[PDB]
């Protein structure tokens, strides 16, 4: 696994100050200690619709910092990832994409207690009244515990139909969603038959009526989505698969009220916790100009998340106006609401670090006129170029037989492979050859 | 701890600091300076209230970032709740599942509401004991103050079974329809009578109406399965509907305000259309913002003022907002201090106001979180210049940020 | 098992040198040794 | 109730002889325009005319759109007035086409005389007669009826599960049996009338509504059933096979002497906004025998069609439309007809002013426009009450004048570039 | 059986050596030594699969062997190892976006095999008895080694009724859940044909033992596995390709779930390669997309082919070379392929004129050669075929000289058709 495995943090001191070389990362030491400040004001849960720039030519660290705050930040937020041309939606408006993509970045850990029952069955007996349905079902679930007999509804009835299951087997039964699975026959009605076509699974264990409580962890996005394309149960609602069946568009009437509403009330009673987490929007350079703008009166927003955009343009033509040029290719109008973090550009001396370290994270006994040597290499063309050839040379040097990389597989290597910009000349020396 | 609702970049906004004249405070409620838009605000803002005026439009300018989104966040904080302002992007209207103009036009319309009164009696009690005898049943509630016997018809014995019939469960019986809500094993039990008669008040507006009456299970409102509801039965119908609700003691309107954010972003189409919507008797007010000067119409080649075309900016007003100056500035960054949990020096003020009067208002805002977290990572109570300086060093800003483009990137 | 035995607390409550502590401890330990599911049992998921 | 940009016009104000007076029924000045638009309305009420379209021209402020208004309330209520604006063709669930074409149908209404009739009343009996009939008991405060009904309608009985008790409307001509509830005395009230309701229904329905019933079907009992959900899309209804077919119903009706036609009058706002392609459309349909009077307006002078960017023509409409459409130009007003037209928007919406008042009102007007003149009444009606005088003076105008620039004031300050 | 000779179906894959050395003319590819041991190394990191996200620029003249490099890649790297060939225009999709469908193409090429030991019954019903009063009966399965009995269940009973094995039938028997699958009719399999009977396709009883463990495989695509987890219409990717799973938990969840089964042991990897043929076609959205879905753990390893040089990208006006930006370039390691000699265009017209089964002259190829090196080497393999039919036609047995004079006189190159586009020809 390779282009992000090197990454694991920042590398900050306790007084947050950038560390030389440490965490996987070195130089850029004013960049990682002002992501330190972003980070910090990440974990503060106190702001929102914050927006930071990492702004860089290219292969200057900007997407390692931006993954950096991540593992920074740990597992327990939600880190969003997304790039500028996933806006271009064929089914769903281009700013409902985002306005999504805004509302996923915000993380929510509730806390909730779930029944079930579950146990060998003895029997089921349909308790039959007439409307001319069936009213009732009484289950007699066993278990090594104890028994239980037990009246439930007419779906429950249906669902184990559906099932297809018999007195006698093993069910798991939930009481919350209603659905109902067959663990199998009892592992005791496995010695009827010398064969059969069942799935044996021996008494469940414990009490029969069980409560258990979990501490899951979803989205706001989530719970959007499950209040626009509900499934739910007890209906026909399965018709979900035919009905629309797009990214269901969703709308701001429900959007900023009904799941707030729900998600205020179950905060303030300690059920629930916001967990505000990070949306790291990659190549920012090709958003319209509809989402630039419309990125303002999100990020000016009470409930938006931390943002963080990636600059890798100087300055051109910005995309959707076709005559207006701006720096970063971002309009001044949103630029103006970002905190923008330079990524230098990298030297010999720590593209040389750079080098090492990613040749000891793929595991790659490259020796030291081999690493200098990329040094040079490294100098002539692009860093990502010159940490990109070292995989091939540990082939080469495995295919001649030895341990350790020297000069000429570095070498066999690169001319074997060219460069961007010898690349460019190449096709400048053979301009009217290559249609 | 934390709700959904944060600090955000127009929080300290409560509303507008208006005299009982429409006189605007010094710095009052969150707003500082702005003191001729804000009295123009004041003014549309009375005659929303009233509503007798159908159809107007106030756009306000000036230099960028000149508390442009702060009035109109003021103004809607200040009409408060009960009342629709609906704010959109100039963006919002471009989708794929309606046209523009429709979007245009579901705006226009959730911003317009429709007040209507019922009385209903509801029932809050404590159950006690059920039977049911396969169908009819009985019930007994009960209150803290009082119990009571039920024969209760098929359907809500139906519904009392489907939970657990011993007692404990408080329900809710709306004996309209007789939904029953479990609130808990009896959270407390209520007071007083057992049953109430309670009035309900519902402002509910004519996008809804419309949603509602358009289909069966028509309330896709909540997912905008809405596309291009049919203007030639639903829409005329239900505004002949809504119109004879009125005079007669049914339901009145309650005339809404719909904020237009960015609005050069919309189409020369977008505006034609506006030229007639803002002509309907049941047309909002709506007031519209923008940044750009004399720019070109997205759809044209036309340079026109704000984008708009002249044939709409005659339909509307037009408000200046002047630039900010040291007082202005350092009152706006002191109250945004006060909203956060921040506290600063006074030459920390002093030079957080020259640092943001030099490039920009907001780039200042936006340090002063940056400077107080830097601050409390050197074991410190206040923010100081050191800290302010060493946020000005780390974080750039747009005129800085543009002029160390003195190495090329990609084009 | 090797983050239950890490953990400073556990090792404090062993140095007490109380009874139940001890075997309290040492039974956890064997538990953790027979297949931890009883331990730590595999939680069904569902979703919310 | 609440007031409007054109709530004030409440017609043309044209005598006998179809000359324009100077200024009555809400308009001032515009004479020849108005007389012009006389002249288009009374071939509205003849009716024997179809394929015209009349262009109201003229720049932006001008009484164009006043007077489409003024068309149609004095043509009224019976004949239907559809508004549309150009900006509305460009639609993406339907093609322009199509749009254009249901606008055309919807203009055109239809008055038809529907003598229907339906008992109401709550239930007492209900017994079938596999089944020939069902006798059911019906009450009101009018005495009881036994009516004896298709056993047809006893399936939709059973399926509004109505019983002994409960309040019903059978309608005669279609068995639409509808249970309102049940009677208060066991809820609705029990109806106080005669049980036998008979009354004319003299609604009008319009043109498209016949198209849009056709559509889709309506029913059920098969897997139809799915079509009731599914958005509801509305769809191109083809001109082959199902509006021809409307067509001739329609004359089958009105040849025996049930329905009667009332052609309407389509109002297109903002033509310049038009695609060529919707221009050649339009102008190759209105050219059909069933098509109703336009009425055009135009807001801008020769600039370029949308579409061609290469083809200019006055009016932003190529020639091939420009001709056959009649041209009625409106031109500026002057400082009297400025100064008539707010002293009619301000008695209108309830304002009383002063003269010297009224009279810097009329000069803000002939310096700024017209509309801004008018947009300036309100707030300085509200200043005025909030200082406490009733009335609006001088003091007023003029300083809410310097709350709320103007579209050149607005751009004279843009003019700094930032 | 029957499926033509297309004009990539020469090259079995790439001449090179237990080192990566390159073959003159080994397994069908000529020539092209330095690009074929690139293709070569990149190949062996491929088989080697611990580094993911791994892009390659083949780049070069027209008709160089690129495509062929390509092929020869691909039949080198053979199955169980997911190569899917796409062409750069193939992603402007109308019911889903270029990032979607680049997203769809990634995860396409990355294999997921779950390995079970599901234990079954094989052998030769012999006899199957059973009485209806549930029934009961039992069965008699015999292997060439043994014989055995075993009592028929309900649900045992229903399968096999269902499936309509008789005796003599050899089948399989999943125990775990009960599947049967008839591999064919025995030898004893014969009905004593005295009715309608119109199968005697007999075959060998199973050897070995009668409970035998055997393993099985399966081998899904991370495409597949979030294609049928999106909706409850489990059979999109046969159906149709409509699709557009959101990037929520959907995507996320499989790649979280694969996760965990690599680090089980249920299913680890399979890494593959995705053939981008005319990667200029694809729009600056895409390039800007790939950038960073080339980061991605779960990334194949991508080859794009390439003839443009400095020419403006797609859907801009900035002049770039290859036509892409060199944002995504840098992320490239260029490879480029060099024009074929005399002597390497007359090898590869032989090789090409032998696998269509055309015996040539010696003068023919010559000439052949000659006209290759005159104009295209595509123009002078197709004249290959041509050439041959008319040889047919005069019955002969290898084509000759005037033959190919034949032929290139007839059909006309771009060339010579320009220079014969003489008239306005309706401009
Ligand atoms: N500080 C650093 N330490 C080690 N490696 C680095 C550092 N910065 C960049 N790299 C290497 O450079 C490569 C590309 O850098 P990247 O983060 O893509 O720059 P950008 O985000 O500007 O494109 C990465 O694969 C990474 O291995
Ligand atoms: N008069 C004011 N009082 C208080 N805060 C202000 C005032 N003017 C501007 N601000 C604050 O300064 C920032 C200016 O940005 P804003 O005016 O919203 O830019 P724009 O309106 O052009 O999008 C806002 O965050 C706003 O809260
Ligand atoms: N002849 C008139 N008499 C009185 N008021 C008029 C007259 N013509 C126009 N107005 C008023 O001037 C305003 C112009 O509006 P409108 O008719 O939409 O202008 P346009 O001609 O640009 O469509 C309207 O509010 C209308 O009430
Ligand atoms: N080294 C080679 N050995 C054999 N055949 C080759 C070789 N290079 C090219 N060809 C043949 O040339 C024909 C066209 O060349 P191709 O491989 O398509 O190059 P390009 O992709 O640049 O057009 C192919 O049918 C291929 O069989």
């Amino acid at each position: 696994i390779a282009s992000h495995s090197h990454v694991k943090g920042l590398g900050l001191d306790e007084s947050g100050l950038a560390k030389q070389a440490a965490s996987g990362l070195v130089g850029q030491e004013n960049a990682r200690e002002a992501c330190g400040v972003i980070v910090e004001l990440i974990k503060s849960k106190k702001m929102a619709g914050r927006a930071v720039l990492l702004a860089g030519p290219p292969g200057t660290g900007k997407t390692a910092l931006a993954l950096a705050i991540a593992q920074e930040l740990g597992s327990k937020v939600p880190f969003c990832p997304m790039v500028g041309s996933e806006v271009y939606s064929t089914e769903i408006k281009k700013t409902e994409v985002l306005m999504e993509n805004f509302r996923r970045a915000i993380g929510l850990r509730i806390k909730e207690t779930k029944e079930v029952y579950e146990g060998e069955v003895t029997e089921l007996t349909p308790c039959e009244t007439e409307n001319k349905t069936i009213s009732h079902v009484i289950i007699g679930l066993k278990t090594a515990k104890g028994t239980k007999q037990l009246k439930l509804d007419p779906s429950i009835f249906e669902s184990l139909q559906k099932e297809r299951v018999e007195a006698g087997d093993v069910i798991y039964i939930e009481a919350n969603s209603g659905a109902v699975k067959r663990q199998g026959r009892c592992d005791t009605y496995a010695t009827e038959f010398d064969l059969e076509a069942e799935e044996y699974v021996p008494l469940p264990k414990g009490d029969v009526h069980k409560k258990k409580e979990i501490i899951q962890d979803v989205t706001l996005h989530d719970l959007d989505v499950a209040n626009a394309r509900p499934q739910g149960g007890q209906d026909i609602l399965s018709m979900m698969g035919q009905l629309m069946k797009p990214k269901k568009t969703e709308i701001t009437d429900k959007l900023r009220g009904e799941i707030n509403k729900v998600v205020n009330k179950y905060i303030d009673q300690g059920i629930a916790e916001l967990v505000p987490g990070v949306l790291f929007v990659d190549e920012v350079h090709m958003l319209d100009i509809e989402c630039f703008t419309y990125l303002h009166r999100a990020l000016e927003s009470s409930i938006a998340p931390i943002v963080i955009f990636a600059s890798n343009r100087g300055n051109c033509v910005i995309r959707g106006t076709e005559d207006i040029t701006s720096p970063h290719g971002i309009p001044l109008d949103l630029l103006d609401r970002v905190m923008i973090i330079r990524t230098m550009l990298y030297t010999p001396q720590e593209m040389k670090q750079i080098i090492k370290i990613r040749a000891q994270t793929e595991g790659i006994n490259i020796s030291e006129e081999a690493l200098n040597h990329l040094g040079e290499i490294g100098t002539k063309t692009t860093l990502r170029y010159s940490v990109q050839l070292l995989t091939p040379a540990n082939l080469l040097a495995k295919i001649n037989g030895k341990d350790s990389i020297e000069k000429e597989h570095v070498e066999e290597i690169s001319e074997l492979f060219y460069d961007a910009k010898s690349s460019a000349k190449i096709l400048a020396d053979q301009q009217d050859k290559y249609m | 701890v934390t709700r959904i609702e944060r600090i955000g970049a127009h929080s300290h906004i409560r509303g507008l600091g208006l005299d009982d004249a429409l006189e605007p405070r010094q710095a009052s409620q969150g707003m500082v300076g702005q003191l001729a838009a804000r009295r123009a605000a004041g003014v549309v803002l009375e005659m929303i209230r009233e509503g007798k005026i159908a159809g107007r439009a106030v756009l306000i300018a000036g230099q960028p970032g000149t508390g442009k989104t702060a009035i109109a966040m003021g103004m809607a904080q200040a009409l408060g709740p009960d009342t629709p302002f609906t704010a959109i992007a100039g963006s919002e209207i471009f989708s794929l599942e309606m046209s523009k103009t429709e979007a245009l036009t579901q705006a226009f319309r959730r911003s317009i509401g429709v007040r209507i009164k019922e009385e209903t009696e509801i029932i809050e009690g404590e159950v006690v004991e059920i039977q049911i005898d396969r169908k009819v049943g009985k019930l007994t509630l009960k209150t803290t103050e009082m119990e009571t016997i039920y024969d209760l018809g098929t359907k809500m014995i139906e519904s009392l079974t489907k939970d657990k019939v011993q007692a404990g469960d408080v329900i809710t019986i709306d004996k309209a329809t007789g939904k029953i809500s479990k609130l808990g094993r009896s959270v407390q039990c209520p007071d007083g009578e057992l049953q109430k008669r309670k009035e309900v008040v519902h402002t509910v507006s004519l996008h809804e109406i419309d949603v509602i009456n358009s289909r069966t299970q028509g309330f896709l409102a909540l997912f905008s399965g809405d596309t291009g509801e049919i203007k030639s039965e639903v829409r005329e119908q239900i505004n002949a509907k809504v119109a004879e609700w009125r005079e007669e003691g049914k339901a009145e309107i309650i005339p809404g305000v719909l904020f237009i954010d960015e609005v050069h972003m919309l189409d020369i189409e977008s505006f034609s259309f506006l030229n007639r919507a803002l002509e309907s008797d049941m047309a909002p007010v709506l007031i519209m913002a923008t940044n750009r000067g004399i720019t070109r119409i997205r759809g044209t080649s036309y340079q026109s003022p704000h984008g708009i075309p002249i044939d709409l900016l005659d339909r509307l007003l037009i408000v200046s907002t002047t630039p900010y100056s040291e007082k202005d500035t350092k009152q706006i960054l002191r109250i945004r201090c006060e909203e956060e949990d921040v506290e600063m020096s006074e030459d920390a003020y002093t030079v957080l106001t020259r640092i943001g009067l030099e490039t920009s208002l907001r780039y200042a805002i936006q340090l002063i979180t940056a400077a107080s977290l830097v601050c409390r990572k050197r074991k410190g109570t206040e923010v100081q210049v050191d800290d302010i300086k060493r946020v000005y060093s780390l974080f750039l800003d747009e005129s800085r940020s543009t002029q160390y483009m003195k190495e090329y990137q990609d084009a | 098992y090797d983050d239950f035995m890490a953990q400073t607390t556990t090792k404090e409550t062993l140095a007490t040198g109380h009874f139940m502590s001890v075997i309290n401890i040492l039974m956890q330990l064997r538990k953790v040794c027979n297949h931890p599911n009883l331990f730590d049992p595999r939680p069904v998921t569902s979703p919310f």
